[PDB]
This record gives structure tokens, C-alpha cells and sequence, in this order.
């Protein structure tokens, strides 16, 4: 009736074959007694890391051990608790005389890619899900606290980013818009996982378009829209100069994390953001260097 | 029972004799896509055999001063075969592989490679040395195919990253005085059901020398590295004309 | 499973993975003292991890004409270690021994030691030639400790005994085409329950080229041959101030 | 209330492991029938001294 | 378990640590003569050990340009032995065998031989070269006894038939690479039960270099190949006085 060769093929197997088993670990490995051994075949400290596994030789295996309770905790090293700590992701200028923002207003590209601390972090893995805490922090560049109001507002991609500080888009009659005296304690808000994406990814190892892909267009490599949230306006309401200037910090506090895929951790300067360019000419090493192998 | 093996996929047969056991990448074989992770509401193909076996890309000559390479995968193995066929005619693509790397010497040559599996492999330029200038590496250096690329600056992987660390990444070495050959098997790694086989690259393999090759003259100079490759569990969805990029 | 093998006493481990078996002395572990063997009636000491290790003592260079070498044992330990306090500060003493002679070469050297256990292994002399004059072995031939001595009438063990016949005795070959290391096990040995590790050895360690060393020029000419050794169920007791000999 | 290492501590065990024990040999070993053995794995005649 | 063997019958024990197991002619082990397969009344004699045992009867070199060499069964044993002696006295003989070909080189050298057993192995002439001539191969070609003979013209078995096909025939290989010896047990094979040991030879042993043999120079060049065999179930019958041929 069928042909065999279509009742057993197994193509079409969702689920995944494992493997491994996640186990309970809120404690670090206690240490049981150990005594000496004196055998032939059993090799513990032998291996053969070609496999491209790790070393599985226990210490009670390569000394005479004492029974140890390890009751130190391993809570403090889980994704939560590693990156669910505030920090700095963007810096926006609002001068009175100047070039960068004058007018009143500016339009900060979400990119969290822009300071080292917390780039570096988050660079550790390649995909990332989770919510977040943006915190506002704003003040003139003395760090003076002043009386005034601000408007930020979230403009997600697609929808009309203000072209000036009286622009129509400040009614933000869909957008979720924030108003602060900067008198007033930093603004902080709560952000979900938004992207079509089931992950942000940190690192996407492709292009976007689809066309030809010549010189001019080498600038897209490694841009994933998946990441690209829209961008963070922010305007001091009203309709004539600032009269202070200003400046805002945005910070950035991941929780609800789910991390996948951990990478070698950053090695160079980092000199651009969503691109891992490096200094050809300053390639340094990974860490420090000694005079001879044989010498501290 | 572990330092001899056979691989055999479609109606292809590897053999070695040196082996050193099979890493599966991540712990986690080649699936199909759930029926609850997809969203192309489309019913896939799914060629099997013509498109899931071996194909055996390329050949290395590793040398005393080889720096290593890489070979950016979905795409290395389009162009090529019934499998470069449904990626070109499909938008959507999906799959597992077998990456089996082959390198062989005698007992009196010595040398070790590092070959490892590393997901979204993005490369980076030198930024034309000073580090001012925003440079950006070609379509020729990030989507190589077959005959892979070279390295230039291997120490951080042309991508400001250890490669000291590389090995957090499904690997295995070639030590010639242990093995021959390395077997890793991937599984599809993305944070979509599908995507496209040409844009997209899942991951890169890295096939560094850590450890120089070295001989006494006139043992026989010649040391190849081949790369043979085997799709598992090949997805393809979203059917039109064929696309080359 | 049985050419490859672990030593772990104490904070050492010995790693070996061309071993031939493992000898046990007279078929006997090492044991501590029965509480009717005994007669100093003071609770003894026994430091356990702290001296019963591996303490890797010396290296000698094979050669193409090397006659052979010989350590006393109690007192090659002494001056090393935490052991040898123990046995400085105590009247009496008492241990078994594992003791790991290695030396390894190429497929392409060849040579075969003879690793013996001699016990009370009393040194003669050659008597002034004649042997009319009653000569006898210096405190630096008969205890030499570490560096041991080496021999300069093997085939009568410098004691008029033919090493024809040492192999009556806990030995152990390291055949070169088979074989890097011995390993012998030796239990306290002796008419008494405690003895002074200062002025007994309980036995010699014989290491002597039966066949001689060989190779064709160009391969490595430094062969060496190390002592590794570990004290078992190190026993002590009559505790005083510090003595030396 | 021990330190464990304390309690598997095997220190102290006055009796010797033996691995050998004495039969009774009162006469010399018989031979027994032989017959002809060709086949491989087995090799008696092969040592290792 | 399967690379070493031992070989023991009557008072002789063969070895070897690099075999390629053991083939069995035609699937049968040597069995003495049904009591309904016979016809010859007379109660034979079974010397057993006396006959069946190992006869090393002889040495060959080979050599780069070897050509290859065979010998004629029943024959090859007679004028050695006790064996041969019943062979003389008896009309009647019948028996099997256990054939061991051993040649030895290092893990340097390189070279397969082929050993089979030809039945009913008959000797043909080249017929003056034009063919035209009725020539005949002499006593000395056709039953050459130990020493054996060396073939002319290999590719046809100086018979015109295929040596390539030759393995239809109970054979085994000796690869240097890989072994060092041939182990072939022979049933007795004739359209009787007996026959004269004298007159006909049941079979032939062939020994041919089919991949040469070779090596760079400063090895030693002198590979030799010797052939060792041992009856098995001797019966004989047909008393009467001595008779060579
Ligand atoms: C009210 C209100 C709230 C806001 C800001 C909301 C910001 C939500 C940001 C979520 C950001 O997720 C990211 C994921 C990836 C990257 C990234 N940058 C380089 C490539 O990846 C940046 C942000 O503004 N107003």
C-alpha cells in the first residue's frame, strides 16, 4: 500500500535529540573523600582533547581529597542576576549654541551598541531575549538639576519621526511619549521583547536587501532589521529656545533574559557600532605579556 | 570501537580510520521544523537524499606559514549540486550538517588544527590600520562559497575576537599524531524557523593551525586539508524562479 | 587496559601509557604494624598523605656503556621531604614502597634495564685485587641516598651474587621495543616490627642495562632513566630531636 | 561528627593483602591429554617477561 | 584477538603476532575417510603425531623482481620425516593440511603477496614458444617436491589460465602493511579416498608477488618468505616395501 521507505523515513521530526540534561546546580560540587589508587587501566588524568570535549578528570582522581560541603551558591552567576544591572547606553545633547542639536530636539537611533561596558556583556552571546528598564536620566552638562519640561517619545520604525521641536508628531496620539521636569526624578519606563525576531541578535552574518551587493553597498553587511527597534525622541516642550542646556543618559537594565550561543569575549577596541571593526595597526594582545616563558 | 568511524548520508560513504569521536553540536541533533515554530504557512520540500549526502568542496595545502581559513556555510554549498537547486529556487531554507574535515600525514610529520563551528560569523576589516577609516569587507570576503578564505589576522579571527576562546564553540582538533579528521554536526541555529540561503549565512567553520606543521625534508611536502559536507534534514519553502543573490 | 596506567598517592600522580603490569613484592600489599607485632609500646605517628607520595628522586643518563645503578632505600628518602623529617626525628621507622622507574625512547632505540628490589642488599669490595686485604664499602657507597652509585662489577651485583639470578627477586624489565616504566610495590621488609631508616636499608634498587642501549646516529642521544617513588603506610615512632645518621 | 577522611581512613590496617595463597604439592603436577589447537586470540606460547 | 595466533600439532608450535585470521578450504576441517567412502579392506595406520606436526621444509627470497613460485602437495613432504616414510611404504595415502606461509618486513618495506591452493594443479609447457611443438613439463617441473619451483610466466599459471582469477581458489594475501603470515587448512580433495602419495599431488601451493616488492635502500634488502605445513588425519594403507617414486 505504501512504500516502506515512506513509513520509516523519519523526515519530519520536529523535536530535537538532546543529549544533554539541565540539572539542579544552586550549590558549587562538594568534594567527597578520596584515598589513593594504584591500578592499571583506569587513566583519568589521561585525554585526548581533539574530541573537543572538556577534561572530566575529577580532583579526588588526581589527589588523596578530604570530604568537603560546598554550599556557596551559584545564584549570583545567572543571566538575570549577571546582566539585570543598569548601564549606560545612550548619551543625548540638547545645547543652546551649537551644531548637534540646536532647535530643541533630537532623534537618538535605539542602538545599544554605542558604550563598551555594556556592548561587551551582551556581546558575549548571539542571541539575546528579554524586557527591559530604560531609565532617563537628565541635567545640564554641569550635572545642575533644573526647571524644566521635557517630552521623550518612543518613535517606532515606520512612524513620522518629528522634524522639529513643533512638530505635529509630539501629539503622539499612539506613540508612547513620557513628560518630565528634569526636577523630577529620572524617568523609567518598561519596555517587552519587541521584534519580529524571536531573539535580538547581536551578531547577523549576512546582508538585508538581496541585490547585486557591490562596493557602495558593503555598508549593510552585518545591519538586521530584527534589531533595528525605531528610534527615542526627545523635545523640552514648547515653542521658543531651551533657555538651559541639556543632556540625558539612557539607561538600560535587561531582565526576563534568555541567551544563546556564548562567543569568544571581545578582544580589540571597539571603534564603530553594529560592526566589529578593528585597528589593524593596534592589534593588541588579549592580555599582558612577561619577558620568557620560564620567568614570572 | 571510537578511533575508526563511517558516515553515510544519501548515497555517500566517508571512512577514517583516525578519528576522534563526533561532536554534535550543542548538544542536539538535526531536527524538522515544529509544526509550532513555523509560520511560512506553505508545505515545504523536503528532497531528502538528493539533497541531504556528501559533498566534498575543497582542498587546503596547509603549509609551515598557513595562517588558516573559513568557509561561511548556507552559502558554501550553493551552486553545488540538487541542494544549491531548491536554495536558489526557494527564498526560505532550513538545515543540519555533518561537517567532516579531512586531514592526513605520516606518523613523522606534526601539527594540530583547530576546527570549530562558529554561529554568525560576522567579519570586520582592519579599518584601514589607523582605525579612522569605516571599511567593510566584501561580498567576496563575507560570502566566499566553496574554496573558502583565508584568514589575515587569525589571533582575533579578522573579528576583534580571541580565538584563543573559539573553542566555546562545537569544535575539534586535528592533532597528527592523534587523528586525521574532524566530525561535527550542526544543527540549524537561528532565531527564525527558515531564511534565506543566500543572504544569510548560519554560521562559519574555522580551520585554524594552533600548532605549526612541521617535518625533516623529504618526507613528502604536500599536506592537504579537505572539506566534505552534508546537509541533514533540508527544508525548502516559498517556491519562485531561481535566484542566484 | 593494561599497558596504560595512574599512580596517585598523596598530592602525585604518575601517568603511564606503556607500562607492563605492576609487580607486588613477595605477593604482599604494604600493611602497618599488627598490634601483637609490635613491642614499643608509644602510639606512633603516621602522617599518611604527607609522606606516603611520589617523590621523584633522580635522573641517571643511559649510555651506551653504562654498567648500572643501585639506590638503598629507608635512607635515599631521608633530607627530602616531609617523610624524611619524620624519619630524622624518630628512633624507629617503618613502610612499604612504590616505586616507578621510568625512561622512554623512540620506536627506533632499543636496549632493555633490569628493575630489581634486592633486600638487605649488602655491598662488598674487590678486596684490594688480590683479595688478600679486608676492604670495606665507605658510608658513601653503601648509603649514597638520592644520586644512588652506580656499579662497578654488575654481573656480581658488586657483592659476589651473579644478577643472573637477580630475578628471584620483586624485578621488572623496561624493554625499550615494549615497554617505558617498572613498577614495583614493595612491602616493609625486615626481622623487625620498626627499624632506624638511618642505619638500615631494608633493600636495594637495582637498575642495570642487560641489553645494551643502541641507536643509529642522528635520534636523540640522551636517554635518561628517572626514580619516582612513594612511601605506603609510613609508620613512626621514639620521638627525640633531629638526627641525621 | 567525624571528618569522614577521618572514618574510610584505611590507615591502620595491620593485616597484608596477600594476592597469592599456599595449595598442597605433595607430588608433581600430572599432565593431562593434549590435542592439536590451531586458531587465533590464543596464544600461550607468547610472553611477556 | 584475531591478529595473534598459535598453531600447535604433534611436538610443533607456530606463532605469530600479525596475522590475518584463518581460511579453511572450501569451508571443511581434515576428516579421516568414511567407513562407506572406502573401498580399500586393509586396516590402515593413523601415525598421528608422528606425521601430523609442522615441517618447515623450505626458504625463498624475494625480491623486486620475483616472479613467484609453487609446490606440489603430497610430494613436497615425502623423503622427510616419518611422514614421508609412510608415504614410501604405503600405497595408499590420505590427509589434509594446514599450510603456513610466513614473510616478514618492517613497517618500511611494502609488497602483497598472494597464497592459494590449486587443486588438481596441472603444468602446461609455452609448446616451443610457436605453439607448434607437443612439449611436456619433466618430473622435476611437475612434481619438484620442497625447494619448489618458480613460475615463467605467472599472469597464466604456466598453464594458461587467469591468475587474476585465482582467488575462486582457497587463498589468502600476505600485505606487508597489514601481515605477516598465510594460515590455509586444506581438506583432503580427490575423486578418491585414497591414492598414492607418489604419483598424484592433490594440489598446488602458489606464493605470487602480484604488488612487488619494494623499499627505499639501506633496509635491509633480504626479505625471505618460508613455507611451513602439517599433515592432518595421515591415513595410510597398502603395506608393502619402500618405494621412492
Ligand atoms: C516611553 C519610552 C520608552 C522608550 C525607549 C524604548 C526602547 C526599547 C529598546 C529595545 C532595544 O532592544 C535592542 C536590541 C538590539 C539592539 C542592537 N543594537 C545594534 C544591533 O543590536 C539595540 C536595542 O522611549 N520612550
Amino acid at each position: 500500500d505504501r512504500v516502506a521507505d515512506v513509513i520509516e523515513s523519519s523526515i519530519g521530526d520536529s523535536v530535537s535529540r538532546a543529549l544533554t540534561q539541565a540539572l539542579p546546580a544552586p550549590t558549587g560540587q562538594n568534594t567527597q573523600v578520596s584515598s589513593h589508587r594504584l591500578d592499571t587501566g583506569e587513566v583519568p588524568a589521561l585525554q585526548a582533547a581533539e574530541i573537543g570535549a572538556s577534561s572530566n578528570t575529577s580532583d579526588e582522581s588526581m589527589i588523596e581529597t578530604r570530604c568537603v560541603l560546598n554550599s556557596h551558591s551559584t545564584a549570583e552567576t545567572t543571566l538575570d542576576s549577571f546582566f539585570s544591572r543598569a548601564g549606560l547606553v545612550g548619551e543625548i545633547d540638547l545645547p543652546l549654541e551649537g551644531t548637534t542639536n540646536p532647535n530643541g530636539y533630537a532623534n537618538w537611533d535605539i542602538d545599544i551598541t554605542g558604550y563598551a561596558q555594556m556592548r561587551r556583556k551582551v556581546e558575549l552571546f548571539t542571541y539575546m531575549r528579554f524586557d527591559a528598564e530604560f531609565t532617563f536620566v537628565a541635567c545640564t552638562p554641569t550635572g545642575q538639576v533644573v526647571p524644566q519640561l521635557l517630552q521623550y517619545m518612543f518613535v517606532p520604525p515606520g512612524a513620522p519621526k518629528p522634524e522639529s521641536r513643533e512638530s505635529l508628531a509630539w501629539q503622539t496620539a499612539t506613540n508612547p511619549s513620557v513628560f518630565v521636569k528634569l526636577t523630577d526624578p529620572p524617568a523609567q519606563v518598561s519596555v517587552p521583547f519587541m521584534s519580529p525576531a524571536s531573539a535580538y541578535q547581536w551578531f547577523y552574518d549576512g546582508y538585508p536587501t538581496f541585490g547585486e551587493h557591490k562596493q557602495e553597498k558593503d555598508l549593510e553587511y552585518g545591519a538586521c532589521p530584527n534589531n533595528m527597534m525605531g528610534t527615542f525622541s526627545v523635545r523640552n516642550v514648547g515653542s521658543s529656545k531651551s533657555k538651559y542646556p541639556l543632556v540625558v543618559r539612557i539607561y538600560m537594565r535587561m531582565k526576563h533574559v534568555r541567551a544563546w550561543i556564548p562567543r569568544p569575549m571581545r578582544n580589540q577596541n571597539y571603534l564603530f557600532k553594529a560592526n566589529p571593526n578593528y585597528a589593524g595597526n593596534s592589534i593588541k594582545p588579549t592580555g599582558t605579556s612577561r619577558t620568557a616563558i620560564t620567568t614570572l | 570501537s571510537d578511533r575508526v568511524a563511517q558516515l553515510t548520508i544519501g548515497n555517500s560513504t566517508i571512512t577514517t580510520q583516525e578519528a576522534a569521536n563526533i561532536i554534535v553540536g550543542y548538544g542536539e541533533w538535526p531536527s524538522y521544523c515544529s509544526d509550532d515554530d513555523a509560520t511560512a504557512v506553505d508545505k515545504p520540500t523536503r528532497p531528502d537524499v538528493s539533497v541531504n549526502r556528501f559533498y566534498t568542496l575543497d582542498t587546503k595545502l596547509w603549509e609551515k606559514s598557513s595562517k588558516g581559513w573559513y568557509w561561511k556555510f548556507p552559502d558554501v554549498l550553493t551552486e553545488t549540486g540538487v541542494f544549491g537547486q531548491n536554495a536558489q529556487f526557494h527564498y526560505l531554507y532550513r538545515s543540519g550538517f555533518c561537517i567532516h574535515v579531512q586531514c592526513n600525514a605520516s606518523k613523522f610529520h606534526q601539527g594540530a588544527l583547530l576546527v570549530a563551528i562558529l554561529p554568525e560569523y560576522v567579519i570586520g576589516t582592519v579599518a584601514g590600520g589607523t582605525g579612522t577609516e569605516d571599511s567593510h569587507p566584501p561580498y567576496k570576503q563575507t560570502q566566499p562559497g566553496a574554496d573558502g578564505f583565508e584568514l589575515q589576522h587569525p589571533y582575533v579571527l579578522d573579528a576583534g575576537i580571541p580565538i584563543s576562546q573559539l573553542t566555546v564553540c562545537p569544535h575539534q582538533w586535528i592533532n597528527l599524531r592523534t587523528n586525521n579528521c574532524a566530525t561535527i554536526i550542526v544543527p540549524y541555529m537561528n532565531t527564525l524557523p527558515f531564511d534565506s540561503a543566500l543572504n544569510h549565512c548560519n554560521f562559519g567553520l574555522l580551520v585554524v593551525p594552533i600548532s605549526p606543521l612541521d617535518f625533516d625534508q623529504g618526507a613528502t611536502p604536500v599536506i592537504p586539508i579537505t572539506i566534505t559536507l552534508a546537509p541533514m534534514c533540508s527544508e525548502f519553502a516559498g517556491l519562485r524562479q531561481a535566484v542566484t543573490q
